[PDB]
């Protein structure tokens, strides 16, 4: 369980092979759940599982 | 996958349903 | 392929006008660059984006850029000049940042 | 001081491994983009590697495509570079230099989409020799 600026969730993370665009932070399912995250830190993409 | 759903999988594959099908016509022929 | 041919050296006196030359096929359609090194130091940038100056640079220091040809020009060389000077193509969208072979100008 | 101060090298046997850590100072190093430079003795410089400001994107020379493998850790402001199978014509100084623009500022967002060529700030250089 993970907390990514204050996104509090639940899941496995993963290095993720989405292409986020700079100004996006974060990423959303077909169902507008969240599937990926940019961690503030270091800025990679972490898909959650 | 998130939302507490699952899919559950077919007692009977398509691969033992095809094989009914065709004792079906097997025997019918 | 591609690559960035340079003459190996040019020859000029203190005062006189210095004409650096950097050609290619597709240069003038990209950014080109230049850097100074001195032997045994690292580069330092000179000219980019083909006629801009960094900040501290002497205003001396001069580029243009067309065609085919990418050209560094000294409007009067001087002491601090004895280096070597290399080209760089450029473009952030092709992912195109190949060097030039160099040309050492010699301040006889 | 806006500085770049490269680490790791040293002389390694041809088919071998080795990386190199460029570590950054005065800036923010997770607004820019960074750049790996070798110059072979007596040879002009080659252009190796560069990394996106995030680290979604890579470009490598033809020379060490396929071999090489850069990486960045924003958090730590470090840069690397992982070399595999060292060649001989591989024997030469690497420098990490940092682009005169910025690909986008995480302070405030400022995403220009136009940027200019220059690499402002260049290391030290770590020599790398192949022998044996
Ligand atoms: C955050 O910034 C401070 C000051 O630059 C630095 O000392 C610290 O290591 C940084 N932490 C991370 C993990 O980004």
């Amino acid at each position: 369980n993970f907390n990514f600026n204050g996104l509090t969730g639940t899941g496995v993370l993963t290095e993720s092979n989405k292409k986020f665009l700079p100004f996006q932070q974060f990423g959303r399912d077909i169902a507008d759940t969240t599937d990926a995250v940019r961690d503030p830190q270091t800025l990679e993409i972490l898909d959650i599982t | 996958k998130f939302n507490g759903l699952t899919v559950l999988p077919p007692l009977l594959t398509d691969e033992m349903i095809a094989q009914y099908t065709s004792a079906l016509l097997a025997g019918t022929i | 392929s591609y690559e960035l041919t340079q003459p190996p050296s040019v020859s000029v006196s203190p005062g006189q006008t210095a004409s650096i030359t950097c050609s290619g096929d597709k240069l003038g359609d990209k950014y080109a660059c230049w850097y100074q090194q001195k032997p045994g130091q690292s580069p330092v940038l000179v000219i980019y984006q083909d006629n801009k100056r960094p900040s501290g640079i002497p205003e001396r220091f001069s580029g243009s850029n067309s065609g085919n040809t990418a050209t560094l020009t000294i409007s009067g060389t001087q002491a601090m000049d004895e280096a070597d000077y290399y080209c760089q193509g450029w473009d952030r969208s092709t992912g195109y940042y190949v060097f030039g072979t160099g040309t050492k100008v010699t301040v006889l | 001081q806006v500085q770049l101060v490269e680490s790791g090298g040293g002389v390694v046997q041809p088919g071998r491994s080795l990386r190199l850590s460029c570590a950054a100072s005065g800036f923010t190093f997770s607004n820019y983009g960074m750049h790996w430079v070798r110059q072979a003795p007596g040879k002009g410089l080659e252009w190796v590697a560069i990394i996106s400001f995030d680290g979604s994107n890579r470009y490598y020379a033809d020379s060490v495509k396929g071999r090489f493998t850069i990486s960045r850790d924003n958090s730590k402001n470090t840069l690397y570079l992982q070399m595999d199978s060292l060649r001989a014509e591989d024997t030469a100084v690497y420098y990490c230099a940092k682009d005169l623009s910025f690909y986008y500022d995480i302070s405030t967002g400022y995403y220009p989409q136009s940027y200019n060529s220059g690499t402002d700030v260049w290391g030290q250089g770590t020599t790398v020799t192949v022998s044996s």
